[PDB]
């Protein structure tokens, strides 16, 4: 016969084992995080460790056929990710060494402890104490102490450990066919074949550096208001001309800046809106809840969820003896399982995670006819992009009125839509500059075009001319500054989050399109609009079988990604911005720094 | 053909190589199992026709 016909046969075999023994993994690890005892961890490590051997011998096994010979456009994709080489082309003792150095840095992060200045009562964990330190206390010694303590005790730590870490993965990448990591982390938006909608690696590059370039006015004007503010809140450690010292941006690395929302309130006297009271005496539980989140998918057009669903999720916390993880996450466990770990309580964030995680599991479920290797987002973008345009839909007043939890008599002001605006740019538009940097940072150091001897140098130079952001204390090569963010300690992809942040407003400009709104963007509810349930499923069923720009284009009409749908949303927030920055300098000045 | 009964397993021989009666590259055993957990959504679980 044909290699295709063998190569069809040879797909055909592994899905249908695989997905037995991904369920079989997936359950342990459900059995792990719901009840954690050493009888179920024995069990987990056990289902991952015979998994992965068995995706390494399949993947061994598919090596077999070139991709030359291969022209389904599907079984070409399937055995591309199968002959990624999941098993370890390095040497041994490189392999080993590279899970030792991931190891010891994973060790690094989790176990860093920060101790009191000349007390050794006590040392705090990053997570627990001294990010709830760095997210509420207005001390700015304190704060200054937190960020250089937390510098020196991490990065001087990690950055041996993390040139060992880049040169490592360097050679791996120059084992396979990508030219650096970079290009191995890139190739997931890279599409081959499809003449018309194909990708480039290097593509990527300048789509974030254009897209960038056209978000700078509002991140300037959202600085200078914050800066403004900040200075108003801090009388001497703010300069005008000057760019935001690092420590006192909200969190640890200034990823998020939603701590800042008391600081930076534009009317304190508005309330926010908030539904937990009225909730509460509404006599609301977890289970309808979800069953609220529920009904708007149904309102939409997509399926209902699984009576198996609603039997074995676990959407309560269980209390008492029990002890469990509570991260949410929804659970596509195969073969028709899906399931919610979330520990709700009545709060209107819990509700607004419940529609997130339904949104997941929406899509899990209109991808599950496509094969298994297939059976995942087009790219690590759609799926959170997918979760949090439902986010979003649901949190609106409409939404909340036609629900009943809001009162007939509440009417939404100028005041109120500003405040809301505000909050969510400060958690989404404040992101995009960071994401950039760490991205570009981390392109560059695999690259090799920014030199070991002036990684940090580089690092904070390109911080200080894009985000704006300038270090309190001056730090020499010692310290590794990237270092102690988790995905940088942790190697995880970062540019993800960016595609995430356009592509939820691309959707929501294309669904917001179909259900004909009239007005701002951001009082859209896509509830009762069948159409747009509709064109979001199309994209919802194909999965990873069609390329993810012809995803993108079914749609929101457009191949690329453009970031013309964050403006508009954000537009009314950019005309205030420009109203109260009239007496404000716009832009920032590199030269200005705290020391000296 | 319609009604019919087939019990007996060759290894497939997918490839252009005789497989010999044994499994191993593009030489699958015809049968593949079901497997039935009481977690199975409805369209997985086992029906009796
Ligand atoms: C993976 O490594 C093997 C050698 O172990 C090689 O034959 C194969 O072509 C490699 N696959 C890719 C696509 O890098
Ligand atoms: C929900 O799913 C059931 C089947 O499980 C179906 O009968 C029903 O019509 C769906 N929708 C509603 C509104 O209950
Ligand atoms: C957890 O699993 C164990 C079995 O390993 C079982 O005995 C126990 O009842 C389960 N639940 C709790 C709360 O421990
Ligand atoms: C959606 O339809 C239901 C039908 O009863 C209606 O009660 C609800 O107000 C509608 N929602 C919107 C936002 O139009
Ligand atoms: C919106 O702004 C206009 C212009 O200042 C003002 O006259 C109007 O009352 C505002 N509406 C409110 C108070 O939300
Ligand atoms: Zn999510």
């Amino acid at each position: 016969s044909t290699i295709e016909e063998q190569a069809k046969t040879f797909l055909d075999k592994f899905n249908h084992e695989a997905e037995d023994l991904f369920y079989q993994s997936s359950l342990a690890s459900w059995n792990y995080n719901t009840n954690i005892t050493e009888e179920n961890v024995q069990n987990m490590n056990n289902a991952g460790d015979k998994w992965s051997a068995f995706l390494k011998e399949q993947s061994t096994l598919a090596q077999m056929y070139p991709l030359q010979e291969i022209q389904n456009l599907t079984v070409k994709l399937q055995l591309q990710a199968l002959q990624q080489n999941g098993s370890s082309v390095l040497s041994e003792d490189k392999s080993k060494r590279l899970n030792t150095i991931l190891n010891t840095m994973s060790t690094i992060y989790s176990t860093g402890k920060v101790c009191n200045p000349d007390n050794p009562q006590e040392c705090l964990l990053l997570e627990p104490g001294l990010n709830e330190i760095m997210a509420n206390s207005l001390d700015y010694n304190e704060r200054l102490w937190a960020w250089e303590s937390w510098r020196s005790e991490v990065g001087k730590q990690l950055r041996p450990l993390y040139e060992e870490y880049v040169v490592l993965k360097n050679e791996m990448a120059r084992a396979n066919h990508y030219e650096d990591y970079g290009d191995y982390w890139r190739g997931d938006y890279e599409v081959n074949g499809v003449d018309g909608y194909d990708y480039s690696r290097g593509q990527l590059i300048e789509d974030v550096e254009h897209t960038f370039e056209e978000i700078k006015p509002l991140y300037e004007h959202l600085h200078a208001y914050v800066r403004a503010k900040l200075m108003n809140a801090y009388p001497s450690y703010i300069s005008p001309i000057g760019c935001l010292p690092a420590h006192l941006l909200g969190d640890m690395w200034g990823r998020f800046w939603t701590n800042l929302y008391s600081l930076t309130v534009p009317f304190g006297q508005k309330p926010n809106i908030d539904v937990t009271d009225a909730m509460v005496d509404q006599a609301w539980d977890a289970q309808r809840i979800f069953k609220e989140a529920e009904k708007f998918f149904v309102s939409v057009g997509l399926p209902n969820m699984t009576q198996g669903f609603w039997e074995n999720s676990m959407l309560t916390d269980p209390g008492n003896v029990q002890k469990a993880v509570c991260h949410p996450t929804a659970w596509d466990l195969g073969k028709g399982d899906f399931r919610i770990l979330m520990c709700t309580k009545v709060t209107m964030d819990d509700f607004l995670t419940a529609h997130h995680e339904m949104g997941h599991i929406q899509y899990d479920m209109a991808y599950a006819a496509q094969p298994f290797l297939l059976r995942n987002g087009a790219n690590e973008g759609f799926h959170e992009a997918v979760g949090e345009i439902m986010s979003l839909s649901a949190a609106t007043p409409k939404h909340l009125k036609s629900i009943g939890l809001l009162s007939p008599d509440f009417q939404e002001d100028n005041e109120t839509e500003i405040n809301f605006l505000l909050k969510q740019a400060l958690t989404i538009v404040g992101t995009l500059p960071f994401t950039y940097m760490l991205e570009k940072w981390r392109w560059m150091v695999f690259k090799g075009e920014i030199p070991k001897d002036q990684w940090m140098k580089k690092w904070w130079e390109m911080k200080r001319e894009i985000v704006g952001v300038v270090e309190p204390v001056p730090h020499d090569e010692t310290y590794c500054d990237p270092a102690s963010l988790f995905h940088v300690s942790n190697d995880y992809s970062f540019i993800r989050y960016y595609t995430r942040t356009l592509y939820q407003f691309q959707f929501q400009e294309a669904l917001c399109q179909a259900a004909k709104h009239e007005g701002p963007l951001h009082k859209c509810d896509i509830s009762n609009s069948t159409e747009a349930g509709q064109k979001l499923f199309n994209m919802l069923r194909l999965g990873k079988s069609e390329p993810w720009t012809l995803a993108l284009e079914n749609v929101v009409g457009a191949k690329n990604m453009n970031v013309r749908p964050l403006l508009n949303y954000f537009e009314p927030l950019f005309t205030w911005l420009k109203d109260q920055n009239k007496n404000s300098f716009v832009g920032w000045s590199t030269d200005w720094s705290p020391y000296a | 053909k319609p009604f019919e009964r087939d019990i007996s397993t060759e290894i497939y021989q997918a490839g252009n190589k005789p497989c010999n009666g044994v499994a191993g590259p593009n030489c699958y055993s015809p049968l593949q199992s079901y497997g039935f957990r009481p977690t199975y959504g409805v369209g997985h679980q086992p029906y009796r026709v």
